[PDB]
RNA sequence: UACGGUGCUGAAGCAACAAAUGCCCUGCUUCCAGGAAAAGCCUCUAAGCAUCAGGUAACAUCAAAUCGUACCCCAAACCG
RNA sequence: UGAAGGUGUACUGUGAGGUAUGCUGGAGGUAUCAGAAGUGCGAAUGCUGACAUAAGUAACGAUAAAGCGGGUGAAAAGCCCGCUCGCCGGAAGACCAAGGGUUCCUGUCCAACGUUAAUCGGGGCAGGGUGAGUCGACCCCUAAGGCGAGGCCGAAAGGCGUAGUCGAUGGGAAACAGGUUAAUAUUCCUGUACUUGGUGUUACUGCGAAGGGGGGACGGAGAAGGCUAUGUUGGCCGGGCG
RNA sequence: AGGACCGAACCGACUAAUGUCGAAAAAUUAGCGGAUGACUUGUGGCUGGGGGUGAAAGGCCAAUCAAACCGGGAGAUAGCU
RNA sequence: UAAGGUGAUAUGAACCGUUAUAACCGGCGAUUUCCGAAUGGGGAAACCCAGUGUGUUUCGACACACUAUCAUUAACUGAAUCCAUAGGUUAAUGAGGCGAACCGGGGGAACUGAAACAUCUAAGUACCCCGAGGAAAAGAAAUCAACCGAGAUUCCCCCAGUAGCGGCGAGCGAACGGGGAGGAGCCCAGAGCCUGAAUCAGUGUGUGUGUUAGUGGAAGCGUCUGGAAAGGCGCGCGAUACAGGGUGACAGCCCCGUACACAAAAAUGCACAUGCUGUGAGCUCGAUGAGUAGGGCGGGACACGUGGUAUCCUGUCUGAAUAUGGGGGGACCAUCCUCCAAGGCUAAAUACUCCUGACUGACCGAUAGUGAACCAGUACCGUGAGGGAAAGGCGAAAAGAAC
């Protein structure tokens, strides 16, 4: 994903923080906690899509 | 007015025998938040991600057990819990 | 640089089941072949309450050393040891002595 | 520190020699006073703690050529 | 019958805690000694 | 009544007397050995500022963050 | 087709020893002649571990005291519940600070821990439990004292000390009664309050310090009055007729 | 009024017995002295080893004192066992 | 590089992947909470309290920035006072701390030995403090020799336990000369013609690299015993590979390696071309380091303890000549010889190893070897400085004993 990832627009980059923050991360660990969330996996590649558009929208 | 961060105080709702007798009978929620976390911070937070109308906000810190197995100490995170009151329109 | 894998035909060099010859399951990172219907040990299986509760012993395929097996060949009609030339742009295996690619 | 500001003439250690030479440590602190001397440069008084052989330096060569040597190290006065 | 330990946690870390160790040029030497014998507890805090 | 207690109701709910080492009293009398400090508080103006900025009331609103809170604490939990 | 090591047996040399082999052991060993040594232990009130002895002996930690019934349990003098009995009561009761730090509460488990047993536990293993505008801390201010720009002094390290800044054991704003949890409540709910700041409308209007003055702001003992907490006794109300 | 009197709290420690591998590395039991002052006590300071402090016993300075404790010189030295 | 991955105790759950945006292994970036020199102020370290500007906002508010100290350098602007300095706002740049030894300097013991003990010894040793650098320090003669001549420092072996020093006791202990390692010299206290040409100190440019990822990498079979073959037995074969390790017992040929040939997108440490902000060549004439050398007094360093004591350094009080001069040649003098102090910078041989590799032991094999083979500087002990343990091995494989 970086690849098509790197390619966008500064504003827009947020947009896609902003939705990975907002539910997802925050949706995963409070569904986690309760118990009925059976794909565990999915709070990795979160933490880590985040981490990703975190470098990527540090330019300068 | 704080955005982003305000997802990050919230980590999990609490249960228990206390956490569910103040559902009902008080109308609040018990809720594990960040370790920072003002009670500005987690009503605000609460105003927006769980969408209610909060009352206030009572906040303590739990210490964190010693736990002692096989051979070795070790003690737990001290996490903090949230006794956040709402107003008469509740929810789940 | 590994000579076996997965879907590869082995022989058994030595130990009991010496001269069968079957595919690795899966190579280990300890450096362990599992090759089927090679070292069946006869575990005691423990009947745990949660999920599913057999309770009887069974055959479990225990895991071998990778050099006590090598590739079977499928033409001379034994053991052979693996190399690694580079035909076209990749580096493929061959046997040693007919020297042929898989 | 008993040090002279002009030629640093700091003190130095030594024994203490008795008429049956028993080495008793001590000290030779230098000859040191706090001087007022008058700068013709630029019209003033300018106090420096310095030695008794230090003023004769300083009546040897100019105060201001000795200004010039303290000044030169980092010094004040 | 009164023994000499007598706690005190303001005693403890006035008298022998990180902070009054590092005032001084000796107090800095024992941390660099506890740091060069690699200890767990550098001092009590 | 799971035999733990919950739910509901609930009469009188006064007077004298005594009385502290409590409180008025950080007071009063007295004695000498003659009994911390500094802010908050109240007040007056300098340097300033004049339809300003400030005060002062009145009502409104907004807020009052963070940390400790269990339990032992003349003791089986502290020092021995 | 059984090494070293362990453990027996039979030979053998003048001795330190040596040879062969049974069992155990399950993989290393080493002729000969040379070389080098952390080269031989019974003692050192030797040093470390293990195990004896006294010995199934003393002791089981206040002479405040138990008795019986029922319950659960494999099992009950000790645990639970009940009825008696005894002990403390300016404490052996109840709240705090200091200091501990989860010892609190519930469920379960007795290997070790408990100077006995243990179903019980301050024990082990899970889960739960500490909710503050008003209590305390942090915060505004200081004493003793500490630190200390420049500074003076000191072979170096550093010592002392000024403006400052820390430092409570002291000074400075405000909440109580009732109910409630298995475990928290002057915090949760219920009632009724109070204080300090910020920011707006209105009606007035001379305000403003690193400065001045007031206050804060103070000892011992003594004595006396007025009260209150609190008690006792009536009345009153509900029950009792032994 | 009082370094007044008697006497609890509090502070002490005169006598006796118990204890002496104790319940306790200084205590218990019954008596005992002071108990508005040279009193006693909480909290925090300051004084450091030939140094402190001492109503002075060489007392006390972390169960250690006619010179603390810990590390170093250091395997001091020992005509001694 | 790659077919298997999601570190371990440590199975499981849910998932990635398999010809290439899995994992892994490197280069360069990014993030880098809080304490800690800690640096906005404080503080009982990992906590508590701030101001000025900027961008935003629905009243509540956040957000990122910046503010330590000193040291030089600059502008400021300013006392007592005329000028002024003293001071005070802001600005650049640097320093602060930590780390095993090794080095130079500032201070500096005692036990002990002398069979006691005071000079002396131990010894400028331990220790404390300051400043360093990859090394440091020393260093181009006011050196030391003997009418022969040698030509800076440093380190090794001799000279030599010699000459000396010494309560002439205990003890301490040279130089000359010689053999080696390594070699290298220059700048200032300034005036002509002529000037970028030797030189370096950067921005660099050149290959060669070396390094931090790597790739290929030879040739064995059959029987016998056994749980298992690498073992025995019998025949092969590779060897610039029989170093070593693993594998169910001892493997050249089963595997990982090994010898040998190849590798780097990127960062770097080297050795030569060489464009260069920037630096001075040949040769004239004249300079040659004053409170200094020396001296008195008191100490110290020299092997040399004031002794007949040269030499150097100095705390103290004094004081030349200054190259038709001065230092030295071990009291001193006179002749000869030799150097030229009172200012600087200089690589190599030399010392060390906290640390990173590789490799080797007539080193140890769990009471040994590090205190520590093991979650050890841990438990535990102590107010604290500080002290400080014990504890290894099932098996080839958990097939860890269903019932
Ligand atoms: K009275
Ligand atoms: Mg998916
Ligand atoms: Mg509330
Ligand atoms: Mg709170
Ligand atoms: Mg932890
Ligand atoms: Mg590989
Ligand atoms: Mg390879
Ligand atoms: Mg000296
Ligand atoms: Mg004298
Ligand atoms: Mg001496
Ligand atoms: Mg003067
Ligand atoms: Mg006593
Ligand atoms: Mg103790
Ligand atoms: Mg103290
Ligand atoms: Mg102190
Ligand atoms: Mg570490
Ligand atoms: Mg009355
Ligand atoms: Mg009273
Ligand atoms: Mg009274
Ligand atoms: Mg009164
Ligand atoms: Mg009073
Ligand atoms: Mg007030
Ligand atoms: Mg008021
Ligand atoms: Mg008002
Ligand atoms: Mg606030
Ligand atoms: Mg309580
Ligand atoms: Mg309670
Ligand atoms: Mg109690
Ligand atoms: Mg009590
Ligand atoms: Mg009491
Ligand atoms: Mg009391
Ligand atoms: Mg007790
Ligand atoms: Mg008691
Ligand atoms: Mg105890
Ligand atoms: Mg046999
Ligand atoms: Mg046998
Ligand atoms: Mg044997
Ligand atoms: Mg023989
Ligand atoms: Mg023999
Ligand atoms: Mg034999
Ligand atoms: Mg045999
Ligand atoms: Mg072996
Ligand atoms: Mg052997
Ligand atoms: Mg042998
Ligand atoms: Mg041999
Ligand atoms: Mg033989
Ligand atoms: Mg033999
Ligand atoms: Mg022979
Ligand atoms: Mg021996
Ligand atoms: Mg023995
Ligand atoms: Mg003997
Ligand atoms: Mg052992
Ligand atoms: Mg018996
Ligand atoms: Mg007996
Ligand atoms: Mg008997
Ligand atoms: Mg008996
Ligand atoms: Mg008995
Ligand atoms: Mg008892
Ligand atoms: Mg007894
Ligand atoms: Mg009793
Ligand atoms: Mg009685
Ligand atoms: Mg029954
Ligand atoms: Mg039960
Ligand atoms: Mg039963
Ligand atoms: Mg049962
Ligand atoms: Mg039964
Ligand atoms: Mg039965
Ligand atoms: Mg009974
Ligand atoms: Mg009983
Ligand atoms: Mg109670
Ligand atoms: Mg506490
Ligand atoms: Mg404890
Ligand atoms: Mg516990
Ligand atoms: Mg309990
Ligand atoms: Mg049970
Ligand atoms: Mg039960
Ligand atoms: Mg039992
Ligand atoms: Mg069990
Ligand atoms: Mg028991
Ligand atoms: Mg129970
Ligand atoms: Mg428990
Ligand atoms: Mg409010
Ligand atoms: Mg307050
Ligand atoms: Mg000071
Ligand atoms: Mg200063
Ligand atoms: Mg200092
Ligand atoms: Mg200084
Ligand atoms: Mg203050
Ligand atoms: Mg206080
Ligand atoms: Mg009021
Ligand atoms: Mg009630
Ligand atoms: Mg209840
Ligand atoms: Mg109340
Ligand atoms: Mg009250
Ligand atoms: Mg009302
Ligand atoms: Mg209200
Ligand atoms: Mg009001
Ligand atoms: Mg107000
Ligand atoms: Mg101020
Ligand atoms: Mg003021
Ligand atoms: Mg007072
Ligand atoms: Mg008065
Ligand atoms: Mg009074
Ligand atoms: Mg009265
Ligand atoms: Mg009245
Ligand atoms: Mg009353
Ligand atoms: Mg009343
Ligand atoms: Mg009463
Ligand atoms: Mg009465
Ligand atoms: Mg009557
Ligand atoms: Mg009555
Ligand atoms: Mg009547
Ligand atoms: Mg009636
Ligand atoms: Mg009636
Ligand atoms: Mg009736
Ligand atoms: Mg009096
Ligand atoms: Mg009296
Ligand atoms: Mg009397
Ligand atoms: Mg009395
Ligand atoms: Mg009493
Ligand atoms: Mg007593
Ligand atoms: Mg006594
Ligand atoms: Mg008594
Ligand atoms: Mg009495
Ligand atoms: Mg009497
Ligand atoms: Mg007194
Ligand atoms: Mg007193
Ligand atoms: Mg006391
Ligand atoms: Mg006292
Ligand atoms: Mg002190
Ligand atoms: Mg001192
Ligand atoms: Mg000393
Ligand atoms: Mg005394
Ligand atoms: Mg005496
Ligand atoms: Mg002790
Ligand atoms: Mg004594
Ligand atoms: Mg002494
Ligand atoms: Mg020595
Ligand atoms: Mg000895
Ligand atoms: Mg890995
Ligand atoms: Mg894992
Ligand atoms: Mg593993
Ligand atoms: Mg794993
Ligand atoms: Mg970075
Ligand atoms: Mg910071
Ligand atoms: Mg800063
Ligand atoms: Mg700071
Ligand atoms: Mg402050
Ligand atoms: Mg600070
Ligand atoms: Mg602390
Ligand atoms: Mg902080
Ligand atoms: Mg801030
Ligand atoms: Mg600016
Ligand atoms: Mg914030
Ligand atoms: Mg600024
Ligand atoms: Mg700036
Ligand atoms: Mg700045
Ligand atoms: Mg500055
Ligand atoms: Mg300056
Ligand atoms: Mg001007
Ligand atoms: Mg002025
Ligand atoms: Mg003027
Ligand atoms: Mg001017
Ligand atoms: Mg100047
Ligand atoms: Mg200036
Ligand atoms: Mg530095
Ligand atoms: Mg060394
Ligand atoms: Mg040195
Ligand atoms: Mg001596
Ligand atoms: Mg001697
Ligand atoms: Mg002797
Ligand atoms: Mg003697
Ligand atoms: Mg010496
Ligand atoms: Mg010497
Ligand atoms: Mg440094
Ligand atoms: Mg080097
Ligand atoms: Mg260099
Ligand atoms: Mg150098
Ligand atoms: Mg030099
Ligand atoms: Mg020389
Ligand atoms: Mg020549
Ligand atoms: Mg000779
Ligand atoms: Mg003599
Ligand atoms: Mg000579
Ligand atoms: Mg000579
Ligand atoms: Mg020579
Ligand atoms: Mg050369
Ligand atoms: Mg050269
Ligand atoms: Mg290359
Ligand atoms: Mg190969
Ligand atoms: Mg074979
Ligand atoms: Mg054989
Ligand atoms: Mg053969
Ligand atoms: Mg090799
Ligand atoms: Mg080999
Ligand atoms: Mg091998
Ligand atoms: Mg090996
Ligand atoms: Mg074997
Ligand atoms: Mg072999
Ligand atoms: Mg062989
Ligand atoms: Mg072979
Ligand atoms: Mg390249
Ligand atoms: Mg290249
Ligand atoms: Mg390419
Ligand atoms: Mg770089
Ligand atoms: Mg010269
Ligand atoms: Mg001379
Ligand atoms: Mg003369
Ligand atoms: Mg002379
Ligand atoms: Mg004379
Ligand atoms: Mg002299
Ligand atoms: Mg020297
Ligand atoms: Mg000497
Ligand atoms: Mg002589
Ligand atoms: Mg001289
Ligand atoms: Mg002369
Ligand atoms: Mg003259
Ligand atoms: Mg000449
Ligand atoms: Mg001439
Ligand atoms: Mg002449
Ligand atoms: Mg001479
Ligand atoms: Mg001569
Ligand atoms: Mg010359
Ligand atoms: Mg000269
Ligand atoms: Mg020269
Ligand atoms: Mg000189
Ligand atoms: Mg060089
Ligand atoms: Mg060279
Ligand atoms: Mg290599
Ligand atoms: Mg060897
Ligand atoms: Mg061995
Ligand atoms: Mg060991
Ligand atoms: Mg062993
Ligand atoms: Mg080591
Ligand atoms: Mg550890
Ligand atoms: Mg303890
Ligand atoms: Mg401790
Ligand atoms: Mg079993």
């Amino acid at each position: 994903m970086k690849a098509k990832e790197l390619r966008e627009k500064s504003v827009e980059e947020l947009n896609t923080e902003l939705l990975n923050l907002l539910r997802e991360q925050f949706n995963l660990r409070m569904q986690a906690a309760s118990g009925q969330l059976q794909q565990s996996h999915l709070l990795k590649q979160v933490r880590r899509d985040v981490a990703r558009v975190k470098t990527l929208l540090n330019e300068k | 007015i704080r955005e982003e961060r305000l997802l990050k105080v919230l980590r999990a709702p609490h249960v228990s025998e206390k956490a569910s007798t103040a559902m009902e009978k008080s109308n609040t929620i018990v809720l594990k938040v960040a370790k920072d976390a003002t009670k500005a911070e987690i009503k605000a937070a609460v105003q927006k991600l769980f969408e209610v109308e909060v009352e206030v906000v009572n906040t303590l810190v739990v210490k964190g057990k010693v736990k002692r197995h096989g051979q070795r100490i070790g003690r737990r995170s001290d996490w903090k819990k949230a006794y956040v009151t709402l107003k008469e329109g509740q929810n789940l | 640089a590994a000579k076996i894998r997965r879907d590869d035909e082995v022989i058994v060099l030595t130990g009991k089941d010496k001269g069968k010859r079957g595919k690795v399951k899966n190579v280990l990172s300890s450096g362990k072949v599992i090759v089927e219907g090679i070292n069946l040990v006869k575990k005691h299986q423990k009947p745990v309450p949660a999920l599913n509760q057999p309770g009887g012993i069974v055959e479990k395929e225990a895991a071998i050393q990778v050099s006590n097996v090598a590739i079977f060949n499928a033409a001379t009609g034994k053991a052979d040891r693996v190399g690694f030339r580079f035909e076209d742009g990749k580096k493929v295996r061959f046997f040693k002595s007919n020297s042929e690619t898989i | 520190s008993r040090v002279c500001q002009v030629t640093g003439k700091r003190p130095v250690t030594g024994n203490n020699r008795s008429h049956a030479l028993n080495a008793t440590k001590r000290r030779f602190l230098p000859n040191l006073h706090s001087h007022r001397f008058w700068v013709e440069s630029e019209k003033r008084f300018v106090t420096l703690r310095v030695s008794a052989k230090g003023m004769r330096v300083i009546d040897k060569k100019g105060i201001d050529t000795v200004l010039a040597e303290l000044r030169a190290r980092g010094e004040k006065y | 019958m009164k023994r000499t330990f007598q706690p005190s946690v303001l005693k403890r870390n006035r008298s022998h805690g990180f902070r009054a160790r590092m005032a001084t040029k000796n107090g800095r030497q024992v941390l660099a000694r506890r740091r060069a014998k690699g200890r767990a507890r550098l001092t009590v805090s």
